[PDB]
């Protein structure tokens, strides 16, 4: 599934 | 790494946006130390 | 605290190289700093974590348990809670009982 | 004390049965009392000593070392000795510095 770096 | 002028008086919403401008998304030394301790002290034997 | 099972630790000298175990770079370096020659640490290339092989001659602390013979004390009644007297959670966690 | 090498100990869970080691009956029983299921002790019929097999799941304490950043202190001059002031050896060994 899509990856997002931590905010 | 760096910090605004008076971080203690900046609301945490606002502090987040200043850090966001120079932040790679990588976890950095303090987060990584606390996650290593969480796992090594609170997870069962062999659960790295 | 259980006066019937006092937790202590005994120094023992490792007689035989131990099985490697995983640990943070920060922790592995801490083990190396203490043990010198008597521990090898090696980066695990994939994870970036380190393997920690404690070697023969290293010192370990092995928990052991003492039976104590003072089993009785005059204790504040069970259920006593600074909260019921009105003291905040923040004070309770800051301060010695 | 060496502020550049602070001695601490870290709890680890044994991943694999350890090699047996010899110990007094009194000490072996102490290990058994602490660890229960997670250690076997067995009389060695000849010696009367006991073998102590720490099992997978047992907790160990592995020494590690911190570098601390307060390296300096105002210390009483090196060589100072209560003996040179006339205080007996018996007082020196009884009493906190
Ligand atoms: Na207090
Ligand atoms: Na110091
Ligand atoms: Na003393
Ligand atoms: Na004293």
């Amino acid at each position: 599934i899509a990856d997002e770096p931590v905010k | 790494g760096t910090t605004p002028e008076k971080p203690e008086e900046t609301p945490l919403e606002e502090l987040a946006e200043t850090f966001q401008d120079t932040f790679s998304g990588a976890l950095g030394k303090q987060s990584s130390s606390l996650l290593s301790r969480l796992i090594s002290s609170k997870m069962p034997g062999g659960f790295t | 605290y259980n006066p019937e099972k006092k937790e202590m630790i005994q120094e023992v000298i490792v007689e035989e190289d131990l099985e490697p175990f995983e640990a943070s770079k920060e922790t592995a370096e801490q083990f190396k700093h203490q043990h010198g020659d008597k521990v090898d640490i090696f980066e695990i290339p994939e994870t970036g974590e380190y393997s920690v092989k404690l070697l023969k001659g290293a010192t370990l602390y092995i928990p052991k348990a003492l039976r104590f013979d003072r089993l009785v004390a005059g204790q504040i009644p069970t259920g006593w809670n600074a909260k019921t007297y009105g003291i905040s959670d923040d004070i309770i966690s800051q301060v010695d009982p």
